[PDB]
């Protein structure tokens, strides 16, 4: 619509109207870049197992895995046995002499 | 202790991210700004005539 | 400067401090009289050593 108006054959208005509706497409489109470009702070590692959210995760795992790898009793040192002060089905705590 | 160290860690590094995108959130407003003030200013352009 | 870092570095910060004090270190320059510690032993704040 812009060579007409050179030639003076359509309204001002008219063209007032379309160089306002080509800003506003502009305005819209930023809003919609910068919307994506939130969500993408987000997502900034590249890895999926990498993100935080997955490793915060993964050191409970390895803690109860730790837990459950220490009910086995392992002796610290070579020696023999002198006092034995544990049975069959005794409780046990981490205060308890063994 | 090494594994509370890295919790601790993993914690700093999400909130960093959260601010981030509060930031950039305040960009995404201007924009909504800037349209209305076209809007504004075209109403504003049809009554002087 | 935010809020939400400087409790998150609050945090790391103390799980730092948590890890660094795995290694026990003596106040004093003098001479070692009563050990009681063996290695593979269960300790708590309370045991001497």
């Amino acid at each position: 619509r812009v060579p007409l108006g050179n030639a003076n054959l359509i309204g001002r208005e008219e063209l007032q109207h379309a160089r306002d509706a080509v800003t506003s497409a502009q305005a819209q489109l930023d809003v919609a870049i910068q919307q994506y470009n939130a969500n993408q702070a987000m997502i900034l590692g590249t890895k999926l197992e990498d993100q935080p959210a997955v490793q915060q995760a993964a050191t409970e795992v390895r803690n109860a895995w730790l837990a459950l790898e220490r009910t086995r009793i392992i002796s610290p040192m070579t020696g023999y046995v002198s006092r034995r002060a544990v049975q069959p089905g005794a409780q046990i705590s981490p205060t308890t002499p063994l | 202790a090494r594994q509370a160290f890295e919790k601790a860690k993993t914690a700093l590094a999400s909130s960093v991210r959260q601010t981030h995108q509060l930031m950039i959130n305040s960009k995404q407003l201007q924009a909504n700004i800037e349209v209305q003030k076209i809007a504004l200013a075209k109403a504003q352009s049809d009554y002087n005539r």
